[PDB]
């Protein structure tokens, strides 16, 4: 039950459980979750001190930190015990030298839709894409559509979200661009063809979830987020360089955490904007949010003050 | 022939060093904010570097104070010589050259 304003040290009702929450997109959600304030129960792996920034969001016992695997039952079925929604963004980039990446993301979702599904929850929450098809591709972006089937077996009303491609504030998919000085600024693959996607903002995706979690009536009908205005170019390339101007790893570095020479140079170029009858995002209100608003912002290199700012879009056609 | 690999390794070692300790974890995994805070405590400062007149004839004065002390220089070779009246007398009129422009320097210095 509620008391009082929301805007902090107040009791707000829910009691989450939002696992992952260590990346950019687990823990912006937390930080909107720590101002209406909830006890918002985040387990984390192996991180004693790549969490610590994440204290002063929960006021004083609002937050509480556990320990867990992921492949072991119990060690999951211990957080879920008192809880009232719980949502799910577990899962990563490219495989890894220990484990195995195929049931990842078929039986660790499952292995958190175990008892915990009939432990007394509601208002379960997984995360898609809106490009991840069962057509042959790829080793990454299919082999979540074994999470988006194999794992709607159980809990057969969700409210799954699959929300577009997102540009943020300390994001990979934007910044993957723009960390090429290089030897070369090679496209994919020197064409323009089906560029670009729908960079949805991240503050709108975390927008979403918070009203979708006291939505009400919100469980099996999936959403689908709505991108920028509107479709976008290979400009998007040139418009980068043009503003521009041209955790938990190691002591020393990280001999493996690579950019990937294999899929990933193609598994964002697959687009497949999808199903425009999902809801998905505007009745998920209210959020609609361009790019070249806060274009400015996280794009940031060594000129630092003289941006002299121009550069547009028409939309473009197809929009 | 070593004079010339007398420096060459004591130059490849100093640069050995460098990017093994800068460059080699500036590859490193971390968060790493970009944001404009590398600067400290002196956070905009919006100017130019502007010209101080005291700390400009310091340059000066020094520099004409610098060569004749290379005139000055082959004072233990003009020891064993021939004629040394000569010698004597024109190695102390070098020295009072240099001291009679302190003299009239020395009446208007500024605080340097
Ligand atoms: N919706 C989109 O547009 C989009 C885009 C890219 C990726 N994704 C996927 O949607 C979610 C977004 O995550 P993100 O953007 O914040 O990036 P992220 O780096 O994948 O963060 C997600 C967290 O999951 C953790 N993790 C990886 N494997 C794990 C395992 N076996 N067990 C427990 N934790 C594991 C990661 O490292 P730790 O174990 O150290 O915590 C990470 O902290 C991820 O599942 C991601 O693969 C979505």
């Amino acid at each position: 039950i509620p008391h009082g304003k929301g805007g902090r040290s107040s009791v707000s009702g829910i009691v989450a459980t939002v696992f992952g929450a260590t990346g950019f997109l687990g823990r912006y959600v937390v930080n909107h979750l720590g101002r209406m304030g909830s006890q918002v129960i985040v387990p984390h792996r192996c991180e004693p001190y790549d969490t610590m920034h994440l204290r002063p969001m929960g006021d004083l016992g609002q937050i509480i930190f556990m320990d867990w695997n992921g492949r072991d039952k119990d060690s999951i079925r211990r957080a879920v015990e008192h809880s009232s929604v719980v949502i799910n963004l577990v899962g990563r980039e490219w495989e890894t030298q220990n484990f195995d990446f195929e049931d990842v993301f078929v039986k660790i979702p499952q292995a958190i839709a175990q008892v915990s599904k009939e432990a007394g929850v509601e208002k379960f929450i997984h995360i898609s894409h809106l490009n991840a098809d069962i057509k042959s591709s790829s080793k990454y972006l299919r082999s979540k559509a074994v999470g988006e089937k194999e794992v709607r077996e159980t809990f057969p009303e969700a409210t799954i979200i699959k929300p577009a491609e997102i540009f943020g504030r300390e994001d990979r998919f934007l910044n993957y661009f723009a960390n090429i000085r290089w030897f070369g600024g090679v496209p994919l693959i020197s064409l323009g063809k089906k560029t670009v996607k729908q960079p949805v903002y991240i503050v709108d995706v975390t927008k979403g979830i918070i009203n979708a979690i006291k939505d009400p009536d919100a469980r099996g009908k999936t959403f689908a987020f709505v991108g920028p205005s509107r479709y976008l170019l290979f400009d998007l390339v040139q418009y980068v360089f043009a503003v521009a101007h041209r955790i938990g790893r190691l002591f020393e570095i990280s001999p493996f955490e690579p950019w990937t020479t294999r899929d990933k140079v193609e598994r964002i170029h697959t687009t497949d904007k999808i199903l425009p009858h999902l809801p998905g995002l505007e009745d998920l209100g209210v959020e609609a949010t361009p790019l070249e608003l806060k274009a400015i912002e996280v794009l940031r290199r060594h000129r630092t003050y003289r941006w002299l700012s121009s550069e547009i879009e028409d939309v473009q056609p197809a929009k | 022939m070593n004079l010339m690999l007398a420096l060459l390794t004591n130059f490849t070692l100093a640069t050995l060093l460098v990017i093994i300790a800068f460059w080699l974890p500036q590859l490193n995994v971390y968060s790493e904010k970009t944001s404009p805070y590398e600067c400290g405590f002196d956070p905009m400062g919006s100017a130019r570097l502007p010209f101080s007149m005291k700390f400009f004839l310091v340059a000066i004065t020094f520099l004409l104070f610098d060569l004749e002390i290379a005139l000055l220089l082959p004072l233990p070779w003009a020891s064993q010589t021939a004629n040394l009246n000569t010698m004597l007398t024109m190695a102390l009129f070098l020295i009072i050259l240099l001291a009679v422009s302190l003299a009239y320097e020395w009446t208007q210095k500024g605080l340097e």
